[PDB]
Order: C-alpha cells, then structure tokens, then sequence
C-alpha cells in the first residue's frame, strides 16, 4: 500500500506542479516545467538526485517542499526499516492452530491409516474436524 | 489537433468518472474474512455494506459498521475524527463531484467558444478530483488497519477488489485527463496572443 | 529574502539547489546550515531505526519462565485454595521461585478472591497477571468485554471428577458413561457449547505509519493551487481594470 | 515443532485386573505422587532433562 | 552489523554458561569438582549436571591437563570448571590464552 501511494503521490505532484508552473498566461515560458519535465524533478526529488531546474515561483516552490518533506521521510522509514528487519530476525510458524490447517490447504496433514486419532475425525461433530476430516 | 484533443479529453473525462462512480457504488473493495450481521467466511468488504462470500449466509449484505461501540472506547480524538471521516465517505464522493464538475465545465466550454477560463475549471477541478481521490484511499487503507480482519497480511491475506482498482485507474485517467485540459488552455491563450500579434 | 529561504529549506530537505552562495559570509552560512542539517538527518534516520529495531525485538510473556524472570509484571495466586499449596511443595526450579516472590511483595499480590482479582488484572493495565484455572481462564476470555487472555500451557494437570458415595451402585456404569461421553465427542462438544457458541468475543510499515506526510503533501499541494489561482486572479483583475 | 493446543483430552492409567487387591491402593498412590508433583518431575526427567 | 555486535556479550558467570549451550563445558571425571554438582540443588548448579550427565560426547575429562588443552584446542566452544587457584595460574602461563 506505501508503494502504491508512493506511486499515487508522485503522479498527482507531477500533475500539480506542472500545472501551477505553466497554467497562467502572465508567466508566459519563463520556466522549462513541462509535464516531462515535471515528471523528471519530481522523480530526481524522490530519489534524492537533485535536479537541472527548480521552481521559481511561490506555489511551485511549495509543492516542491512538501515533495522533499515527504521524500526525505519516506526514504528515512524504508532505511530504518530495513535495518530493523536486518538487525532482528523473526522466524514465525506458517501453522499454529488446528483450524488453520483446516482453513488453508497448501500444507497437507493427516494421521495412521489406523488408530484412535482416525476414529476422532471419522465420527466427530465440532466443526473443525469435520472440514477437516 | 483541437479536434482530437477533445474528443480524448471528453472521453477520458467520462471513464474517469464512471469508473469512481462505480468503485463508489460496488462492493468489491477487500476481500477479507468477517461475520455478517454481527459465523465467519470470507466476505468481499466495500464502502458501505459486505456482503457473505462462499459461506452458509452468501449474499447477506451486512452493513459496515464504522463505529465500534461495544466496548464504550474513545481513545483520542484523532481517531475518531479519522472515524468520522472514513463513515461519511466524504473524499471519494468529493472527488466524484468534482470529476462531473470538470466534465460539465468541458461540455459548457463547446458553447462557450470565447471563454477560455472554463477550460481551465475544468483542468483545476480534475486535478483536485485526482486529490481528493488519493486522500480518499489514504483514509480508507488507514481506517482498514484498524480492524484486524482488514490487516496482518501475512494471515489473513486480505486482497483488494476490482472495485478499489478502479478507483486507483480513476485516479489516473482524472490526472491524465488534467494534464490535457491545461495543455489546451495553454494552446487557447498561445492562438490568442499569435493572432494579437499579427 | 524569499530566494534565501528557498535556499535553506532546499538544504534542509538535501535536495538540489539552483543557486548557491558565492560571497564569504554567505558561504559561512551555507556551511553552518549543512552541518546542521547533516547531524539532524542523520539523528532522524537512527532514532527512527532504533525505535523499529527495539519494537522488533519486544517479545511478550507466553510461558510461566518468561514470567518468572522478568519483573516489571506482578503476578499472584489466590490467598487460599490448591494454587498456593501447588507452588508451596513444588520442586520444580521454575515454579518454586515464583513461591518466594509471591510470599515475600508488596503490596501483597494474593487476593481475596477470583472476583476482583481478575478485576485486578483489568485495572492494571497488564502490570499485573493472575493464576488460576484453565477452565475458568478460557471463560472469562469469551466474557465482555473480552480484554484477559489466556497464554502459554497449563502448569499442572489435574481433572473434575463425578463424585459418588463409596460403594455405591452407581459407581461403575457412571465410570463407563464418562468414558463413552468422552470417546463419542459429547463432551468435547458441551465443552464448546458453554464456552465458544456462548462466548460474547506486520512486519513492514504500513501506511498508518506515514499517513500523516501523505496529508501534509496533499495539503501542501492544495495550498499552492490555491495560491496558484489567488496570482491568477489578482493578474487578470489587474489587467481588466488597465485594459 | 508442537504447535497449538490438543485437540481432546486422553490420559494414560495404570491397568490393574477387575475385583483385584491391588486396584484400591495403586489408585491412591497416583494420586498422591501427582499432588506432591513426582510426576511432573518424572515426565521432566524423561523428556527435557535429557 | 554494528547494533548485532555491540548486543555480544560474553559469558561473565555461571548462570550465562548455563542458559547457553553452544558452549559446552566439563568437568574431571572423577573429584571433588563432580560431586559438588552432583549433591547440589540450587538451581543454577543443578541445571548443569543435567547435561553434564548427559551429553553426546561426554563434557568429562580425564585429567586435568587434557582439559585445559582441550580449552585451547577447541578455540573458544568448550570451557572447562576448575579450583580458581589452578585456574588463575594457567591464566598467567605462557601462552596466556586461557
């Protein structure tokens, strides 16, 4: 979900910035911010590359602010957090419960083709044993 | 070519809208297992009401409940504000009103051949459509973490509709649409100064 | 005045400038802010690192161990009854030095009764645990309003029993009902009926994390739109009054 | 690895013939060895302690 | 990298020794240093015996020479329990890697 808003947030800051540097006839270009060319900064700002161009004027240099604001804490999280996942290791059981087995079935379970464990899921009322049976 | 260009901007215009229209209506936004009228079984979330899936109930449209009182909880304020703003589903049908909005402002600017301001509405109004869309699935996704059920991927393995994907190409196609009516207001106001000129 | 705080904002954000500083001073200033910016960054980066590393490696309690070595969580029986005597004659190396911390704490961690001690429990906001049956645990985990869990295995092993009067007719054909119960699943299923049908009740970041720069980047780019179209409009009426 | 809770519950008990002088004594001695934990500290020893 | 290894911490005390297992340690087959942890119940002691009693291969050495040599040749997994005396003295013996 971060990524596909991440993906959301670059296009609609593209659009905006575009737009507020090119939209008025009085500023007619003084700029080179074309949609190209607004989808390069906002590209190169989200990757911390720097830029050929920067806004001039108030509105475009606000949306570039608030990129960089959101560009630098969003490359911090992932850094942090990969680190996190680096540092710790966390090793989880696929199947804990009797009724996850019954709920997936990529894993497969069963029991001695005879004994008393086949007698409790052939003749058995829980809900459980039964899908599962 | 003007022609072509706003054939394609009226086109893109009206699936943008139609495709929120519909991700707005239809209930195919999360599937994720939860209990209708509150047995579970999966169920296909959406932005008002789920509705059972493959269960012993299937098709019991059960109402999404956006406010949990059973336990008489407040918490903070923020949350229920956040609470507040997920219920009314205010900023998917803000951004449905402003797509008719742009899309109406490019029909009347047929009529209205001198007026080139109009293009420019409808340009701004798709762009804030486009906003106003993001901020939408940004509180929808974060009001969905509240709730089990809706989060922990790595069990419940929830999955997003179709519906909700049309939304994420609404989206897409209204700034598509928005780089496309500024283009044109650009040209109307460009036309306007060369004949000046001459 | 406005071309310097684009400057500064651009070096705290460590994003590409324009226009640089050319003169001594200004240079000293870029230089001092660089700094600044340098060691604030990277501050931001290790602290948020180290809070999701040490977020990582918080483990809760699930077995008894886990509970008697860490302290911070209080934990006690009943004042009376077999729990009590059980951790008093225990041998085990793990549940006799439960005993000793319990006999010797302040306050006292024994109650009165299970009532309020698992009111207690309640209005500790887990600082304080409580043992007791299993049987009653996983009840009260399926009451409102379902804020107690029952974690890790039981200690011991024990059992209830149907009681009869010594030497009595009854006595065998009732041992051979609740064998036969148990065998058939009757009373698996009574056991489910009174406590689950009757009942009343990851590690990437996700998008709840950094919400809140999402909307400050909307916002942000709806503040610029706006002044956007507030110089648009100040030019035309300009230019339509001239003209 | 044992993972989750058991499914029913079963226990293991010391077979002693019908109307025999043994039946009466040994079921006590169960008893008693499980309250003062010997058991526990049987099952212990065979199973993590070594 | 750097937050794994600043969080090593060496043994420093019986009770380390014994929570951990990677590091095996023994004792003479036959002294006084093996009746003590037979005829022991405090539980840190006690813990031990239980592996040192069993174990795959046998933790116990024949003479005390053998297990210091073992120490050095087994270049930090096994550790050997000894009188402090005779341990500080191989500590300050050449070629001080005890």
């Amino acid at each position: 979900e971060i990524w596909m808003c991440i993906v959301f947030a670059y296009i609609g800051v593209s659009v905006v910035l575009f737009l507020v540097s090119r939209f008025s006839p009085y500023e007619w270009s003084t700029n080179e911010f074309g949609i190209f060319n607004s989808l390069w900064f906002s590209l190169g700002a989200f990757m911390q590359q720097g830029c050929d161009i920067s806004p001039r004027s108030l509105s475009g240099r606000i949306v570039g602010g608030v990129w960089w604001f959101f560009t630098l804490i969003i490359i911090s999280s992932y850094t942090a957090n990969l680190a996190a996942f680096l540092t710790v290791e966390r090793m989880v059981s696929p199947i804990e419960s009797a009724e996850d087995l019954s709920k997936q079935t990529e894993i497969a379970y069963g029991t001695l083709d005879s004994g008393s464990t086949k007698e409790f899921f052939r003749r058995s009322k829980i809900a459980v044993f039964d899908k599962m049976w | 070519d003007r022609g072509v260009q706003m054939l394609l901007t009226t086109v893109g215009a009206f699936a943008a809208f139609s495709l929120m229209t519909i991700a707005v209506g239809t209930d195919y936004w999360l599937y994720s297992r939860g209990v209708c009228k509150t047995e579970e079984v999966m169920t296909h979330s959406g932005l008002w009401r789920t509705c059972c899936l493959e269960g012993n109930f299937k098709g019991l449209c059960k109402q999404i409940d956006h406010f949990p009182e059973d336990a008489d909880y407040e918490a903070d304020t923020a949350e229920y504000f956040l609470r507040a703003v997920r219920a009314s589903s205010i900023f998917p049908i803000l951004s449905v009103i402003l797509l008719f909005m742009g899309g109406l402002c490019i029909a009347a600017s047929e009529f209205y051949k001198t007026r080139h301001n109009i293009i420019l509405s409808a340009g701004i109004f798709f762009v804030s459509a486009g906003l106003s869309n993001i901020i939408g699935i940004i509180v929808y996704i974060s009001a969905n973490a509240g709730d089990p059920s809706k989060s922990d991927s790595k069990k419940n393995s929830y999955s997003y509709g179709w519906s909700f994907y049309f939304g994420a190409l609404s989206f897409i196609i209204a700034e598509m649409v928005g780089v496309l009516a500024v283009h044109m207001f650009i040209d109307r106001h460009k036309q306007l100064r060369a004949t000046a000129r001459a | 005045i406005f071309n310097s705080l684009w400057f500064s904002l651009g070096a705290f954000m460590q994003q590409g400038c324009d226009i640089s500083p050319r003169s001594l001073s200004g240079r000293i200033v870029g230089g001092v802010w660089w700094f600044f910016t340098l060691i604030i960054i990277s501050s931001y980066t290790a602290n948020l690192a180290a809070f999701l590393t040490v977020e990582r490696m918080v483990s809760p309690i699930e077995s008894a161990e886990d509970l008697s070595k860490q302290t911070e969580i209080a934990y006690g029986t009943l004042d009376s009854g077999s729990t009590k005597e059980f951790f008093r004659r225990s041998k085990i190396a793990v549940f006799d030095k439960m005993w000793t911390y319990m006999r010797s704490a302040e306050p006292s961690v024994f109650v009165r009764t299970t009532a309020e001690g698992v009111a207690r429990v309640r209005k500790s906001k887990g600082k304080y645990a409580y043992l007791l049956e299993s049987t009653m645990n996983e009840y009260i985990e399926q009451r409102k309003p379902c804020d107690t869990m029952k974690v890790g295995g039981n200690l011991d092993s024990k059992g209830y029993d149907i009681a009869t009067p010594k030497g009595s007719s009854l006595g065998t054909p009732v041992n051979l009902a609740v064998l036969k119960l148990s065998e058939q699943g009757v009373l698996d299923k009574l056991k489910n009926k009174w406590w689950y049908d009757k009942g009343e009740c990851t590690s990437a970041l996700s998008l709840s994390n950094v919400a809140g720069v999402f909307y400050i980047l909307v916002g942000g780019l709806g503040l610029a739109m706006l002044v956007a179209l507030i110089e648009f409009c100040y030019k035309s009426r300009a230019e339509a009054k001239r003209m």
